[PDB]
């Protein structure tokens, strides 16, 4: 379970092509969008 | 690749006095060292501290800095407080106006600039007989 969670997030970071990376989030939009949105999405779906 | 790096280093290889022999850098330190190795990479995190004491050169110069120190208050520009490192062939510079969150107050007795973490590229570290 730990190994699989690491495909999304690693607090210790990642190694790519032997290089030490400077990020923890391995999903581009989670790495990006570091700011909370302000105005909420007006919906009924928590997934949206 | 087992990289054996000490967790702290306190020793000196060289030393200099300021331009007018009025003040000097005081035995500072490298209170902590952290690192991560990988095939084809090495990142070393050094969190050093820069210390200044207004001690002049031994002789009448030490006595003159004492007359200064005891009869007034300090100055020193944090933007020009810096640590320069060379890992093998790679040069990096870090400054106290970026990597130090709290600056020391002005004083002639002592000032201490504690750097948070200096991320240094060790891939340029050249090993001879497995030592660098």
């Amino acid at each position: 379970a730990n190994r699989w969670l690491k495909y999304v997030w690693s607090p210790s970071g990642y190694i790519v092509h032997g290089q030490i990376q400077n990020y923890q989030w391995n999903v581009r939009p989670l790495l990006e969008d570091t700011s909370w949105n302000s105005d909420p999405l007006d919906s009924v779906d928590p997934d949206a | 690749e087992d990289y054996e790096i000490p967790s702290s280093v306190s020793s000196r290889k060289d030393y200099g006095w300021g331009d007018y022999y009025l003040s000097m850098v005081y035995n500072g330190d490298i209170p902590t060292i952290n690192y991560k190795a990988a095939s084809s990479d090495l990142k070393i995190y050094i969190s050093p501290k820069l210390r200044i004491i207004h001690n002049g050169y031994e002789g009448q110069k030490r006595n003159q800095c004492n007359l200064m120190n005891k009869y007034g208050k300090l100055a020193i520009s944090p933007a020009k407080v810096q640590i320069i490192v060379k890992a093998g062939g790679k040069e990096q510079t870090f400054t106290a106006d970026k990597d130090v969150s709290i600056q020391p107050s002005p004083s002639f007795d002592e000032m201490n600039y504690q750097f948070n973490a200096l991320e240094i590229d060790g891939s340029g570290l050249n090993f001879i007989n497995n030592s660098a």
